């Protein structure tokens, strides 16, 4: 499931899409 | 503070990309804070940073590490594919620095990026060299901290203080490996703030109506914003250099800072009226040279205002200063006030060389001065001889024909038809310059009718400049007022230098220094600090208020001006690191309390 990490490269990121910062905060808070 | 706190085995690492690498204003912050941090942490104070050939070659004295755990850490990391340097930073305090070569560890970057995906959900593009260097630096710092904790025979308490987003990915990694480390994050400027304020869409008015992800995607800096937000979220303690940047961080980074840690200075008595008198005399000489053939105004009633710093027209508020200068010129002309105001714009730009009129004026002033000294010296010699003989001198005969000839040469030198130039240099872009465009639009051409003269010096003041061979220090010591009506200024180092030097200044409540002085002083204007209300006023109202400030300063007498300057010289005790280091102390204490609640307790 590394497809989103491919999008993270080259600045082809959907800011409000699947790679939103809510999931980033969720994954950060889980391992905190 | 003189708090009783336990730091017997605690070690502090201050991670910053600017350690021995001058690429910003944080370099001076770390350099000046190193002394007061050392005077509290002893040899347990380290400064992680990046390896640069120039920085090491001019500033870092490489040493041998003083603790066996430190040798073991350095040796393991050097034999495990990296190159780490240990040295002493040649500043006050001589703090020990752990420099890391980010390039020499680039071979793992791809794999390291995978790690950044597996713990933080943060991705970085290949073309962002700055962000990739930040990722390498953060991974190197996290590995260094982990190895230092591993090699310690007795495990100490580590306080890692990361500065800015460049060093914050290390904080994100430290929090993602359960390292026993108390992490502090300090932001000296929010990342999206510069871009949003540069948009001129009422950045401060719409702080609660921004789509941070959308704006980052528009600017293609989404990865940088994400990593700074992750650093702010993960930190045990989040601090900021100002209350205005604290609001910016609350609305953009979505976290309210725990403490505000203002930047300080190593005030050293850099009195203040001998230096002011000498510098004012040299500024008067420069103004005499520049305006030769047009010195129709009283120089004893001339007030020297100045603005300095990076050449950012909107951010530094130079347009507001120019509009207020035009309004003040009208106010001085209508009211018939014989006061003159010379406004200096010390803002470096892209210039070819010195203007011909300006060099000619300086040469003319030098020639007049030499002529006056020669005639004065021989007149004094003849006068002394006549007095010794016992006769009242006849002034119709004490000037020989040589004196008349050389004075006539001086008079012919001073003849001039054109007006003094606004700019002292030749601007490569006369049309593209905002300052010159605004000056020619508002009508400040240094004419005789104008009560406000404008001198734009687009170069750093140095003692090697043929025009004005005095540095920034000594030049601005002789000015009456500094006007810094900035719009986006997270702390503001030019107003702080101005206040430490004893000069009254005009700042705003949208700058960190302005907020600091506003909250620390009952009546700031009494002490020489004038704070514009740029946060709750339209730009026209800001210009009107600045005009009122400038006119009130002009209407002051010499007595009131001297009293106000004395109060400003008093003010400099607030800006030292002796007082302002207690905020960093408090931040470190909360970090220790949060990370190690069993061993450390904090009372706010």
């Amino acid at each position: 499931p590394e497809e989103e990490r491919r999008k993270w490269e080259e600045g082809r990121i959907d800011y409000m899409g699947k790679d939103a910062f809510a999931r980033i905060q969720e994954k950060l808070d889980r391992f905190l | 503070w003189e708090d009783e706190f336990d730091l017997e085995n605690a070690v502090l690492f201050e991670v910053a990309w600017e350690v021995a690498n001058k690429v910003g204003g944080i370099y001076t912050v770390l350099q000046t804070k190193a002394k007061v941090t050392g005077d509290e942490w002893g040899d347990n104070y380290f400064l992680v940073g990046p390896y640069t050939e120039q920085g090491v070659r001019t500033q870092v004295e490489l040493l041998e590490a003083p603790t066996p755990a430190l040798k073991r850490t350095l040796d393991s990391m050097n034999s495990k594919g990296c190159k780490v340097y240990f040295g002493r930073w040649l500043i006050e305090g001589g703090p020990l620095v752990v420099l890391l070569d980010v390039g020499a560890s680039a071979w793992a970057l791809e794999r390291w990026k995978g790690e950044l995906w597996d713990t933080c959900n943060i991705g970085v593009p290949w073309y962002d060299r700055e962000a990739n260097d930040a990722v390498l630096f953060g991974f190197l710092t996290t590995w260094f901290l982990g190895e230092f904790l591993a090699q310690s025979e007795e495990k100490p308490h580590v306080v890692a203080h990361f500065h800015e987003w460049l060093a914050g990915v290390g904080l994100c990694l430290c929090r993602a490996r359960r390292l026993p480390v108390a992490t502090i994050f300090t932001t000296h400027a929010t990342l999206l703030g510069r871009y949003l304020c540069a948009g001129a869409v009422d950045f401060y008015n719409n702080l609660e109506n921004f789509n941070v992800d959308k704006e980052a995607g528009e600017r293609q800096i989404y990865h940088r914003y994400c990593m700074e937000r992750a650093a702010a979220h993960c930190a045990h303690v989040f601090t900021t250099v100002s209350q205005i940047t604290a609001i910016e961080a609350q609305h953009l980074l979505k976290r309210k800072p725990d403490i505000v840690t203002p930047n300080g200075l190593n005030v050293k008595k850099f009195e203040f009226q001998n230096l002011h008198a000498q510098s004012k005399a040299r500024i008067q000489e420069f103004v005499r040279g520049h305006f030769y053939g047009h010195l129709d105004f009283n120089l004893d009633k001339t007030l020297y205002f100045f603005i300095a710093g990076r050449y950012e027209f909107s951010n530094k508020g130079a347009d507001v200063f120019l509009e207020a200068l035009a309004r003040l010129n009208y106010l001085l002309r209508v009211n018939g006030s014989e006061q003159t105001v010379v406004a200096f714009f010390i803002m470096p730009a892209r210039t070819n060389n010195f203007n011909v009129e300006t060099l000619k004026g300086q040469a003319v002033r030098k020639q007049l001065w030499d002529t006056a000294n020669t005639v004065k010296e021989k007149f004094g010699r003849k006068l002394y001889e006549s007095l010794l003989v016992g006769s009242l001198p006849d002034m119709n005969k004490m000037l020989d024909k040589e004196d008349f000839t050389m004075m006539k040469r001086a008079i012919f030198a001073t003849q001039r038809q054109s007006f003094p130039p606004v700019c002292t240099h030749n601007m490569l872009d006369d049309s593209s310059d905002p300052i010159l465009t605004t000056i020619r639009r508002i009508g400040l051409f240094n004419s005789s009718a104008d009560r406000v003269k404008v001198i734009f010096h687009p170069e750093f003041l140095s003692s090697t400049s043929p025009l004005l061979p005095v540095d920034y220090e000594e030049f601005v010591r002789g000015c009456h007022l500094g006007v810094f009506p900035s719009y986006y200024e997270p702390w503001g180092y030019t107003p702080a230098e101005c206040t430490v030097m004893g000069i009254p200044s005009i700042s705003t409540n949208l700058s960190g220094f302005g907020c600091f002085m506003e909250e620390h002083i009952a009546d700031p204007s009494a002490y020489g600090i004038y704070i514009l209300d740029r946060r709750f006023r339209s730009l026209d109202d800001s210009c009107s208020q600045l005009t009122s400030f400038l006119y009130s300063f002009c209407q002051q007498s010499r007595r009131q001006r001297i009293i106000q300057r004395n109060r400003t010289e008093r003010l400099s005790d607030l800006l030292d690191w002796k007082y302002l280091g207690r905020y960093y102390m408090s931040a470190r204490h909360m970090a220790l309390s949060k990370a190690f609640p069993e061993h450390f307790t904090y009372e706010p």
